């Protein structure tokens, strides 16, 4: 209860720090790519449907596996078991239950066993040295959100889109904390659908200006303008349900007013 | 596990099962919890999962430490730091005399400060009761088992089959809410608080109804004014026999004023008005708290 509310976000940026991966790994990885990584995102956005989980276990899972990538090298025909075991550790710590092992076998298509799953399920911890309660850009959102005058589920909605839509590509998004591309998602989406501006509540709050924010809000407008056309789609599908008001229907803003 | 000889089992559980044992090299006395592990099926059950994440995060002196973890090909471990009974064993060995009112006091204190330690760090316990808290010779307490616990950082959702207690679960559970928050921490809290005091269980419902009941029996049926919004919670019925509250010198006979009152703020219906641990802290129930040792 809002006792708590600073403290929290205090410590959650605290926390963010700690569960970084390394921004350069995928070039020190030999046998994979961003366009891989994007590939395997997607899908989990996919079984995240399928199963209905709930977004947080999105970004967790996501989280978990650049960090394991930060350290391990892994073939390209191995990305998608360590994607399975992320989302099924991912599901543990954050559903009332998880989807069982054997669902998690039959969305890769059958293309792993069930003891290949485990095992890796036992090798991600040990790597991630059982530290699953990582920061997300959807738990600073969340937090942001209390700030909003009034609330507007559009922006909710639209900012959650982006938020997702940056999982795709570490190719920029790895080189910002989750509470900055928060605020970058949080303005661009109150933008797009009214026109006002990152508050004085969460510039106080944060302590980011607008200013500070546009490194990130720029690739973010990138990114949103170029979705369309992306080569990975399936956070656009999600996001046309009415569960989401349709928001990745919304046009996009052609310029920022920066 | 080579440095490690068994001594003898102290609890069996859903956890697990706890040995106590000694480190054969340094001496000292831990807890080994077991972690049950179905290589083959399942894997890593959530609740160890949950409870290594989060205890490792948590460094205060009334929460259990975790010193290490020990995960091989078969099995997995935690070493915990020992403490030699839990609470629920002290009231049953006290039943009669009754805990000392200052003993009580120190514990609520010090649990109070657990609590406020890991709610400031978006971690919720949802499971206290007694058998949770754990005890030592030098007066301490300590909040034990965070198998169930969650963090917050995004609302934890409710469980449709709530597997997490009866007697201990707050009203706005029990009466469909969707979400979780740090409130029902303290409404656990405050029934064992009670249950020290007048040594017994103060809602030992045999049932989710009946336990309902019983929390609407002591404190009054709640309506939209001590409650706002009661009326169109997902489970309650305007069918519900009206109760009065009662006069708390009644409940529990043995508290003073301040104790009475720390506990009705503990015990307030709507989750937006209970007292949080923080305040409780403030309380002046706790202007005289000292630390006792418990006669184990
Ligand atoms: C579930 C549990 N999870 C943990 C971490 C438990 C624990 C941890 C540390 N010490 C003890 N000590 C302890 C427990 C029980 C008893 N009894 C006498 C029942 C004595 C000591 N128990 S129990």
């Amino acid at each position: 209860v809002p006792d708590y509310h600073e403290d929290i976000h205090t410590y959650l940026r605290e926390m963010e720090v700690k569960c970084k991966p390394k921004v350069g790994y995928m070039k020190k990885q030999p046998d994979i790519t961003n366009s891989m990584r994007a590939i395997l995102v997607d899908w989990l956005v996919e079984v995240g449907e399928e199963y209905k989980l709930q977004n947080e276990t999105l970004h967790l899972a996501v989280n978990y596996i650049d960090r394991f990538l930060s350290s391990m090298s892994v073939l390209r025909g191995k990305l998608q078991l360590v994607g399975t075991a992320a989302m099924l550790l991912a599901s543990k710590f954050e559903e009332i239950y998880p989807p069982e092992v054997a669902e998690f076998v039959y969305i890769t298509d059958d293309t792993y066993t069930k003891k290949q799953v485990l095992r890796m399920e036992h090798l991600v911890l040990k790597v991630l040295t059982f530290d699953l309660a990582a920061p997300t850009v959807n738990q600073f959102l969340t937090q942001y959100f209390l700030h909003q005058q009034p609330a507007n589920c559009k922006v909710e909605s639209l900012a959650m889109f982006l938020g997702e839509l940056s999982l795709i590509d570490a190719d920029p998004y790895l080189k910002y904390l989750p509470s900055v591309i928060a605020g970058a998602a949080f303005h661009l989406a109150l933008y797009t659908v009214t026109g006002q501006s990152w508050p004085e509540s969460l510039i106080r709050k944060t302590g980011y200006t607008l200013e500070s924010l546009k490194p990130c809000l720029m690739d973010l407008h990138q990114t949103y303008l170029k979705a369309p056309q992306h080569a990975q789609q399936s956070i656009r599908e999600k996001y046309k349900n009415s569960k989401y008001h349709g928001v990745s229907l919304l046009n996009p803003p052609e310029t920022l007013n920066l | 596990m080579e440095n490690f000889q068994k001594v003898e089992k102290i609890g069996e559980g859903t956890y697990g099962v706890v040995y106590k044992a000694r480190n054969k090299l340094t001496g000292e006395v831990v807890a080994l919890k077991k972690i049950r592990l179905d290589t083959e099926t399942e894997g890593v059950p959530s609740t160890a999962i949950r409870e290594i994440s989060l205890l490792k995060e948590l460094n205060h002196p009334n929460i259990v430490k975790l010193l290490d973890v020990i995960h091989t090909e078969n099995k997995l471990y935690l070493v915990f730091e020992f403490l030699h009974q839990d609470l629920k064993k002290f009231m049953d060995a006290s039943a009669l005399t009754g805990i000392p009112l200052p003993l009580i006091k120190s514990y609520l204190f010090q649990l109070l400060q657990g609590l406020a330690f890991c709610h400031s760090h978006r971690v919720l316990h949802r499971d206290l009761k007694p058998q949770n808290l754990l005890i030592n010779t030098e007066g301490a307490i300590k909040l034990a088992d965070f198998g169930l616990a969650r963090a917050f950082g995004v609302p934890v959702r409710t469980y449709t089959h709530e597997v997490v207690t009866l007697w201990y679960r707050a009203p706005e559970i029990l009466l469909g809410c969707k979400y979780y928050s740090t409130a029902v921490d303290i409404w656990s809290l405050g029934c064992i608080f009670a249950e020290m005091v007048t040594r017994r269980a103060l809602f030992p419902g045999d049932s989710e109804i009946d336990q309902l009941f019983r929390i609407f029996r002591t404190l009054g049926t709640p309506d939209e004014v001590v409650w706002p919004g009661v009326t169109s919670m997902p489970d309650y019925k305007p069918s519900f026999p009206k109760w009065a509250r009662q006069d708390f010198s009644k409940v529990v006979p043995p508290l003073d004023e301040d104790g009475r009152s720390l506990l009705s703020q503990m015990l307030h219906y709507d989750p937006n008005k209970r007292i949080s641990a923080k305040a409780a802290l403030a309380h002046p129930f706790f202007q005289d708290v000292t630390k006792p040792v418990p006669h184990l």
